RNA sequence: AGCCAGGAUGUUGGCUUAGAAGCAGCCAUCAUUUAAAGAAAGCGUAAUAGCUCACUGGUCGAGUCGGCCUGCGCGGAAGAU
């Protein structure tokens, strides 16, 4: 620990994420291993770029000291250990899908799924931020209902 | 600053310095220009601790004795042979 | 990729998978196919290359028919084939004599960033760099 | 056993004990290490 | 302080040695991915391997560390009617 000119910093950088943001996730990482992270740094990657960060802050006065600026409501989500999954660019694209899938596959865990502050709820897998650019699905029945 | 407090010492002499020593005080004097030298005792923990840093010696402190600032410097220092204490302290006016 | 058995990792000749005295029997005889590395094996090696070093991981649990799987080159072997001196060094590390390349050292990292963790792709350059320098190659950027 | 006038930790394992009024170099890794005052 | 994790890379640094891969030595004691990881403090070995440790991240949720001055006590402390 160094004094107080770093400790700061994480939490700029987690509340710069938290505000300046969108739809995130938890994973609750106990017991991290190499490879968990590795398949999350995969996941993210796919997201743009590095904009989907996930850090192992899981303190009061690191990842809850941004809470009273920006999701105001990760007090519950303070405890034993939570990865917040701060967004960037775009929306929830998959980031709550592809989690809910990695999750799936008996890495560590996530505090079933305590969620981030989206919408006015707290614990809801919903699969309605998936498709978000799709329109070509208009343009397969031109050339079939003409004839008839 | 280091600001030492002190009283002025009604008897001097060797048994009245044992004695001040022995309560857990020591005696020291302030000399210096057209004013006489004042005799005073001093809390000797305080000052203990005070002239551990080098700074005591370098710089002016200022002795507080029946509530009046004298600024001093510390000339000379008796210390005890073989014990980490003062037996006495010379400050010269400054 | 979630969970693993077991894996030995060599340097294996491409060109042809039947090597005996680099590894041969030594490369699987634990449940290990020596005769099932030189009918898929080179199966997918006749659309990539074949002649250099290629590390190879077989998946055998109990069942004698196991899974071959690929992986990739070293990086800390990529400054010699694809930089300047092949050994690295010559002399003992105190006196600087390596060199590399400016216009290099960005493309031959995009070649294996499939094991690399850094999000952004000039990310994984910075850590050549590190691997680059491991003697002290100084290059001329 | 050491029975010694000086009795010391010689390692980190070394734990130093008194029982019935006697210190006590106790050690977990070092046999060689207990120690006693005498 | 325990408790759960990591304790990596160049790298097994080179030699001289029979071998030397942190750990026979002799010597340099550097750099990388950085949360952090000693060219390595101990065990271990044919030597690797392997098992710890250093530091560090998590849990927890109030005191904690080891010097100084002095008081009183403990051991050191075995003899012959």
């Amino acid at each position: 620990m160094a004094l107080n000119l770093q400790d700061k910093q994480a939490i700029v950088a987690e509340v710069s994420e938290v505000a300046k943001g969108a739809l995130s996730a938890v994973v609750a990482d106990s017991r991290g291993v190499t490879v968990d992270k590795m398949t999350e740094l995969r996941k993210a990657g796919r997201e743009a770029g590095v904009y989907m960060r996930v850090v192992r802050n899981t303190l009061l006065r690191r990842a809850v000291e941004g809470t009273p600026f920006e999701c105001l409501k990760d007090a519950f989500v303070g405890p034993t250990l939570i990865a917040y999954s701060m967004e960037h660019p775009g929306a929830a694209a998959r980031l709550f899908k592809e989690f809910a899938k990695a999750n799936a596959k008996f890495e560590v865990k996530a505090a079933a799924f305590e969620g981030e502050l989206i919408p006015a709820s707290q614990i809801d897998r919903l699969a309605t931020l998936p498709t978000y650019e799709e329109a070509i699905a208009r343009l397969m029945a031109t050339m079939k209902e003409a004839s008839a | 600053m280091f600001t030492i407090n002190a009283e002025v010492r009604k008897e001097q002499g060797k048994g009245a310095s044992r004695r001040l020593r022995a309560a857990n005080k020591f005696p020291a004097i302030i000399y210096g220009g057209k004013e006489a030298p004042l005799a005073i005792e001093l809390d000797h923990d305080k000052v203990m601790n005070m002239q551990a840093k080098a700074e005591f010696y370098s710089e002016v402190l200022t002795i507080v004795v029946d509530g009046k600032e004298i600024k001093v410097k510390a000339q000379d220092v008796q210390r005890h042979p073989y014990k980490p204490k003062l037996q006495h302290i010379d400050f010269v006016r400054a | 990729a979630k969970k693993v058995q077991a894996y030995v990792k060599l340097q294996v000749a491409a060109g042809m998978a039947n090597p005996s005295p680099p590894v041969g029997p030594a490369l699987g005889q634990q449940g290990v196919n020596i005769m099932e590395f030189c009918k898929a094996f080179n199966a997918k090696t006749d659309s990539i290359e074949k002649g250099l070093p290629i590390p190879v991981v077989i998946t055998v649990y109990a069942d004698r028919s196991f899974t071959f799987v690929t992986k990739t080159p070293p990086a800390a072997v990529l400054l010699k084939k694809a930089a300047g001196i092949k050994s690295g060094s010559g002399k003992p590390n105190k006196d600087k004599v390596g060199k590399i390349s400016r216009a290099q050292l960005q493309e031959i990292a995009q070649t294996k960033a499939a094991d690399m963790t850094g999000a952004d792709i000039e990310a994984m350059t910075r850590s050549i760099e590190g691997t680059a320098r491991s003697m002290g190659l100084v290059v001329e950027d | 056993m050491k029975v010694r006038a000086s009795v010391k930790k010689l390692c980190r394992n070394c734990k130093i004990v008194k029982r019935d009024g006697v210190i006590r170099v106790i050690c977990s890794a070092e046999p060689k290490h207990k120690q006693r005052q005498g």
